[PDB]
């Protein structure tokens, strides 16, 4: 997160870090106590990640850390089956024991489809994760945090070359140097409603970081809530 | 320097086909979409097609593309509008134009090209005749002294008229042709100097026209 | 008079429209629907997307 | 499909006036509008984008304002070579309807015609036509009466004419009136005369030859 606010322990309960050979290379949401969603072009490598939830801190051991190993990663289906490097970019993971909910591990709510995009539609978002705090510079210890503007379809279409999907979306500033970046992928974009986060995007591209002109680039979550209220559905 | 080279328009019978292409410099190719932009007699301006950077999102305007068919070759950096049975009102001067900024598919254009010029016409081609206008004799009362160059009976559009190979610019009219009665092109273009200077200088008028592949290099005198 | 096409139909969270052209609140998992039949209760110890050190 | 409505569709105005052309949309095009000027024989100008925006290299006396469906393009003080056709586009969508265009003349004080006349020349009598070409050279405004006579007959349906476009700097105009005859009916008669009519002059200018002389 470039451009962003040092987050309190405790204000995202449902965000999580991946961890595979190298540590923090992606973030995460809880849905439930056995499943967290992410970004599949952060999971889909073969690598075996470790899940860590309830930290803030990445550089000490905090006494509110829960890990556990990812058993099963499901890409939608769509993501495996086209060319494209960031349509349909989502991912599932199954964990191998339940979390414990607490103070510092909380899933983020998840409404139908019809209102996931009423609450992307308020126009404000949250984005949060531990990566570079500067295009190609260091990486954050402490977790970030920054509120984001929706960025309307024509504008985002506009802003780049690339072809943008109906399932993605467009946030950011018009003068640059906020946005999410490179390790923030697969953390959450979160709406608040009356006190309660709700899930609308997940982090997952854009041309560099913080550009102005270029705004960051999400996958549209109300497209896909069916599809993980299905696979993330406890016995 | 931003370079559009359209070329492979002209003079084309009813029915018959034509490949436009444009070969593009001066910026990253791959980095813009792409467009084709007519200029149509009455001078509208009217985008046909174009083409992401990438080949995969693009459009056509109404009632052409069964006919049109737009690409790109990235490797030459080049765009192409293939056009199939061509009918009269197809006529127009059909620009090659890149995207602003971003390269969207979805933006305007900053950069155009020169124009390749597309006619549609059952006439055949017919090379120009380049006739000396010479005034019989010349009033001391004038400031100026006039002579130019009449070419006559051509067609299609265009010729292009220089003088002394462009090295006289100063004081030179080429005006527009007018249509004639037999279907033919006629136009001339002048020159006037102050009159003391008339003998300073030769005087000769470069018509080019490319359809009939006739260059005509005219020097022009009093007689 | 109250309609879920007008803001939320005063709902917190969910609103559906039932007959007589009034309105039906709901809460997502986890959520109680308060007293009030407007706003939204916990039903659980640690309810999705809320801060709870509070 | 959206439609752009330029107004006005001509306009004459002096150097230094402040000049202002309407563009409006049929529905709400935000922000998506560029101005173009197309000066003659050459290829369109990007000007302004995003309603507002300059493109660079464009002089700080144009500007452009306006959002959904009202915009205008100013030109503070306007210059002689400001003389173009000037022709919104709205990107919103895809299609990217043109305005009709504006076509701007610069006022200058009047300026009498040049007047000269050409002979057919003795290559093209060989080929059995004969072109007298009149040239009027160099005047404003744009309206000019050209009679041809031949033996003091007036002639009639027998003459084309053309204009050039405002000259760029000076801005004056020229023209050229063809006259076109059989080699045969050529030499029927031996006094080819242009007589010119223009509110520069105080009295007709006739400028003549005689046929055999020439
Ligand atoms: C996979 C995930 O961690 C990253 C985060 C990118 C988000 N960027 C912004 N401005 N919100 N996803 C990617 O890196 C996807 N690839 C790209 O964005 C490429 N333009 C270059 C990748 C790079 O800069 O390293
Ligand atoms: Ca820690």
């Amino acid at each position: 997160v470039v451009g962003g606010e040092d987050a309190k322990p405790g204000q995202f309960p449902w965000q999580v870090v991946l961890n595979g050979k190298v540590d923090a290379f992606c973030g995460g949401s809880i849905v439930n106590e056995k499943w967290i969603v992410t970004a599949a072009h952060c999971v889909e490598t073969g690598v075996k990640i470790t899940v860590v939830a309830g930290e803030h801190n990445i550089e000490e051991t905090e006494h509110t850390e829960q890990k556990r190993n990812v058993i099963r990663i499901i890409p939608h289906h769509n993501y495996n089956a086209a060319i494209n490097k960031y349509n349909h970019d989502i991912a599932l993971l199954e964990l191998d024991e339940p979390l414990v909910l607490n103070s510092y591990v909380t899933p983020i709510c998840i409404a139908d489809k019809e209102y996931t995009n009423i609450f992307l539609k308020f126009g404000s978002g949250y984005v949060s994760g531990w990566g570079r705090v500067f295009h190609k510079g260091r990486s954050a210890l402490v977790l970030q945090y920054l509120r984001v503007p929706l960025v309307d379809r024509a504008t985002c279409l506009r802003s780049t070359k690339f072809t943008i999907y109906n399932n993605m979306f467009c946030a950011g500033f018009h003068e640059g140097g906020r946005d999410s970046c490179q390790g923030d992928s697969g953390g959450p974009h979160v709406t608040e409603v009356e006190g309660t986060s709700f899930l609308t995007g997940i982090i997952s591209w854009g041309e560099e970081c913080a550009m102005k002109g270029k705004y960051g680039i999400y996958t549209k979550v109300s497209r896909y809530v069916n599809w993980i209220k299905e696979k993330t559905k406890l016995t | 320097e931003v370079q559009l080279v359209e070329s492979g328009g002209g003079l084309v019978q009813p029915g018959r086909s034509l490949r436009l292409s444009c070969a593009a410099s001066g910026f990253t190719f791959h980095d813009y979409a792409m467009h084709w932009v007519r200029q149509v007699p009455g001078k509208g301006l009217e985008w046909v097609s174009g083409i992401s950077w990438r080949g995969d999102i693009g459009g056509y305007v109404k009632s052409v593309k069964g006919r049109f068919t737009i690409s790109r070759d990235n490797a030459k950096n080049s765009l192409y509008l293939q056009m199939n049975s061509l009918r009269a009102e197809d006529t127009a001067l059909y620009y090659c134009v890149k995207s602003y900024g971003s390269g969207s598919f979805y933006n305007a254009f900053d950069s155009w090209g020169q124009g390749t010029l597309v006619t549609v016409s059952s006439a055949s081609t017919k090379g120009p005749s380049v006739f000396p206008l010479a005034p019989c004799s010349r009033s001391t009362s004038e400031s100026t002294a006039a002579l130019g160059c009449l070419v006559k009976d051509y067609f299609p559009e265009p010729v292009t008229v220089s003088w002394n190979s462009g090295a006289l610019t100063s004081g030179v009219h080429t005006f527009p042709a007018v249509l004639q009665s037999s279907g033919l092109y006629s136009l001339s273009s002048v020159v006037t100097v102050p009159s003391s200077s008339l003998g300073t200088k030769t005087y000769t008028c470069n018509v080019d026209h490319k359809p009939s592949n006739t260059k005509v290099d005219k020097r022009v005198e009093s007689k | 008079d109250v309609t879920c096409n007008i803001k939320n139909g005063r709902c917190e969270q969910f609103c559906k429209n039932s007959a007589d052209n009034k309105v039906v609140c709901s809460c997502t998992e986890g959520y109680r629907l308060a007293e009030n039949q407007k706003s939204c209760e916990p039903a659980v110890p640690f309810p999705c997307g809320r801060v709870s050190v509070s | 499909d959206i439609q752009m409505t330029q107004s006005p569709s001509t306009l004459s105005a002096s150097v230094g006036d402040r000049v202002t052309i309407t563009c409006r949309a049929s529905q709400s095009i935000s922000s998506w509008l560029a101005w173009y000027q197309q000066k003659p024989g050459k290829a369109p100008k990007f000007l302004i984008y995003k309603a507002s925006k300059l493109e660079r290299g464009t002089p700080s006396r144009f500007s452009g304002s306006g959002d959904g469906t009202e915009f205008s393009l100013t030109i503070s003080s306007l210059q002689p070579d400001d003389f173009a056709t000037y022709y919104c586009l709205e990107y919103s969508s895809y299609i990217r309807t043109f305005g009709q265009g504006t076509k701007v003349e610069i006022k200058r004080t009047v300026a009498a015609p040049s007047v000269f006349i050409f002979p057919p020349s003795d290559e093209q009598l060989k080929s059995g036509t004969a072109s007298v070409v009149c040239l009027l050279n160099n005047f404003y405004p744009r309206e000019a009466k050209v009679q041809w006579k031949v033996d003091a007959a007036l002639q009639s349906g027998n003459s084309q004419e053309s204009v050039t476009e405002q000259d760029s700097k000076d801005s004056t105009y020229s023209l050229s009136s063809t006259l076109t005859l059989s080699k045969a009916d050529y030499e029927k008669h031996k006094v080819y005369a242009c007589e010119v009519t223009h509110q520069g002059l105080s009295s007709p200018v006739t400028k003549s030859f005689n046929r055999g002389e020439c």
